[PDB]
C-alpha cells in the first residue's frame, strides 16, 4: 500500500506540558509522528528543517518528564502520588520507540523496567494496578474492561519485549519475568471474550512466538469479516485493538489477512489528536510504519 | 470435448483490483470460447472452498457474466494445494458434471504464493497426474516479482511450463491456447 500523505500529520506537532501524565500525553503524538515519517521518508515533500523543530520537542518531553520520576525508578502522575504500573509501563514504551530519535539515559529506562518486575508482578505473571492513572481517557480501550489481569499483564509486557534487548544486560530477572507473563497469557487467552484484548494479548504471544493452534485460530476468528477487530461502541478502542491486530499479522509474516486489515484502518481516515487519543495516535502509526518497513 | 475448470485465488493477498481482473478474465474466456461444447466450473478458494457453478450448473444458465457477476471475494488465508486436490475430486466428477472421455482442464489463477495450507504441492501433483489432468496457470500481482513464487507458477503447471503460464492482463491469453 502507499504511505500516508505527511501533510495530514501536521496536528501531530505537539509541546509536551504538565504533570506525569499530561506530559506524555502531548509527548505521545510528536514522537510516533517523526517515527512514522522517518519510516515513510517524506521528510522532504515535508521540509528537513521542520525535522529539527520536532525533534527537540521530543527532547522538551523526555526531561520534563525525568522530574516525575520517583527514587524506585517508576513514574506517577505527581512526585508525591502513588506509582502507577500502567504510566511506568507506558513511559518504558514511548521512550524505546524514541531511542533512535534522541538520547535516552538506559538508567532511566532499565530502572523503570526493574521496578515493573520485582515489586508489580504476581508470582502468577500477572501485573497489577495499585495506584491507577489520573487522566483515564490515555489509557485506550483498557478503561473499563471486564478483562482485566489479562489487558494490563499484555500491556506491561509489550513494553518490556520493546526494551528486552536494551536492558538485558542491567536486569537479569527479565527474561524470566517475561516468560511468567506468556506463560499465564497463553493459559487464559482461550477464555477472552472482548476483541480488544484477545487483539493485544494476541500481539504479546505473537512476539513470542507462542501464537499458535487454537490461539491463532482464537485470534484470526475474532476479527469481524477478517479486516477489523470490533468491540460495540467507542470507535478509538476499535482503531486501537486492530492496530495491534496489525502489528501481530506482521509478526507472523501473515500478508494474506494484513491487506484488508490495513485497507480498513486508512477507509477510517484516522489520524490523531484530541481528547483521549493518546493510545489510538500512538498505536495506529506504530503499526502501519511497521507495515510499511514489512510491506514487500 | 473438454471439461475447464476454474480455480480462482480469492485469499487477502489479492487486493479487489486484481480479483476484478481475474473476474473479467474468466468472462473473457467463457465467453470468446463458446465454441460449445466447452464446459465451464469455477470454484474460488482462500483458507475455505466454494464452489460457485458446477458443469450441470453452466449447461443450465449459458450466460457467462451472470455466473460471475455476484461472485464476491473469500479474504482467507491461501491454500492452493487443497484447492487442486478437491478440484480434481470433486469438479471432475461424474455426479458433477463431468463428461467421460472428454479433456480435463484447470485454470489456477493465484499470486503463486500459498500460506497456511496443510497440503503440501509433492502432495497434489502426483494425483493430478495420475488421473491426467491439464493445468493452465495465469499469475497476478506480483506472482513474477520473486524466484519462489515464479517456481510455484511452474510447480503448479504441468510439463513444460513455458506453454502453461501466462500473465492475467494478457488479453492474447485464449488466442494462444486453442492453436
Ligand atoms: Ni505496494
Ligand atoms: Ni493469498
Amino acid at each position: 500500500a502507499m504511505a500516508v500523505d505527511a501533510e495530514r500529520l501536521k496536528h501531530l506537532i505537539v509541546t509536551p506540558s504538565g504533570a506525569g501524565e499530561q506530559n506524555m500525553i502531548g509527548m505521545t503524538p510528536t514522537v510516533i509522528a517523526v517515527h512514522y515519517l522517518d519510516e515513510t521518508e517524506q521528510w522532504e515533500k515535508f521540509g528537513l528543517e521542520k525535522r529539527q523543530g520536532a525533534l527537540e520537542l521530543i527532547k522538551k518531553g523526555y526531561t520534563q518528564q525525568l522530574a516525575f520520576r520517583q527514587p524506585s525508578s517508576a513514574f506517577a502522575a505527581f512526585v508525591k502520588r502513588a506509582p502507577s504500573t500502567w504510566l511506568t509501563a507506558y513511559v518504558v514504551k514511548v521512550f524505546s520507540l524514541a531511542v533512535n530519535l534522541i538520547a535516552i539515559d538506559s538508567q532511566v529506562l532499565c530502572g523503570a523496567v526493574k521496578w515493573l518486575i520485582l515489586e508489580k508482578q504476581k508470582p502468577d505473571g500477572v501485573f497489577q494496578e495499585d495506584a491507577p492513572v489520573i487522566h483515564q481517557e490515555m489509557i485506550g480501550g483498557l478503561r473499563n474492561n471486564n478483562e482485566k489481569d489479562m489487558a494490563l499483564t499484555a500491556f506491561v509486557l509489550i513494553s518490556l519485549q520493546e526494551a528486552k534487548d536494551i536492558c538485558e544486560e542491567q536486569v537479569n530477572s527479565l527474561p524470566g519475568s517475561i516468560t511468567k507473563a506468556g506463560d499465564f497469557l497463553e493459559a487464559n487467552y482461550m477464555n477472552l471474550q472482548r476483541s480488544y484484548t484477545v487483539a493485544i494479548a494476541g500481539y504479546a504471544l505473537a512476539q513470542m512466538g507462542r501464537l499458535k493452534g487454537p490461539l491463532l485460530n482464537k485470534f484470526l476468528t475474532t476479527a469481524k469479516d477478517k479486516n477489523r477487530w470490533e468491540d460495540p461502541g467507542k470507535q478509538l478502542y476499535n482503531v486501537e485493538a486492530t492496530s495491534y491486530a496489525l502489528l501481530a499479522l506482521l509478526q507472523l509474516k501473515d500478508f494474506d489477512f494484513v491487506p484488508p486489515v490495513v485497507r480498513w484502518l486508512n477507509e477510517q481516515r484516522y489520524y490523531g489528536g484530541g481528547y483521549g487519543s493518546t493510545q489510538a495516535t500512538f498505536m495506529v502509526f506504530q503499526a502501519l510504519a511497521q507495515y510499511q518497513k514489512d510491506a514487500p | 470435448d473438454s471439461d475447464i475448470a476454474f480455480l480462482i485465488d480469492g485469499s487477502g493477498s489479492i487486493i479487489p483490483h486484481d480479483f476484478r481482473r481475474m473476474k473479467e478474465f474468466v468472462s473473457t474466456v467463457m465467453e470468446q470460447l463458446k465454441k460449445s461444447k466447452t464446459l465451464f466450473s469455477l470454484m474460488q478458494y482462500s483458507e475455505e472452498f466454494r464452489i460457485h457453478f458446477t458443469f450441470k450448473e453452466f449447461q443450465n444458465n449459458p450466460n457467462p457474466r451472470s455466473l460471475v457477476k455476484p461472485i464476491t471475494q473469500l479474504l482467507g488465508r491461501t491454500h492452493t494445494a487443497t484447492g487442486i486436490r478437491k478440484v480434481v475430486r470433486e469438479l471432475f466428477n461424474i455426479t458433477n458434471g463431468a463428461r467421460k472421455n472428454a479433456f480435463k482442464i484447470l485454470v489456477v489463477i493465484t499470486d503463486g504464493e500459498k500460506f497456511g495450507d496443510p497440503l503440501g504441492y509433492e502432495d497434489v501433483i502426483p494425483e493430478a497426474d495420475r488421473e491426467g489432468v491439464i493445468r493452465y496457470v495465469i499469475g497476478v500481482g506480483d506472482a513474477f516479482r520473486s524466484e519462489k513464487s515464479r517456481q510455484e507458477l511452474n510447480t503448479i503447471a504441468s510439463k513444460p511450463p513455458r506453454d502453461h503460464v501466462f500473465q492475467v492482463n494478457n488479453f492474447e491469453a485464449l488466442k494462444t491456447i486453442q492453436n
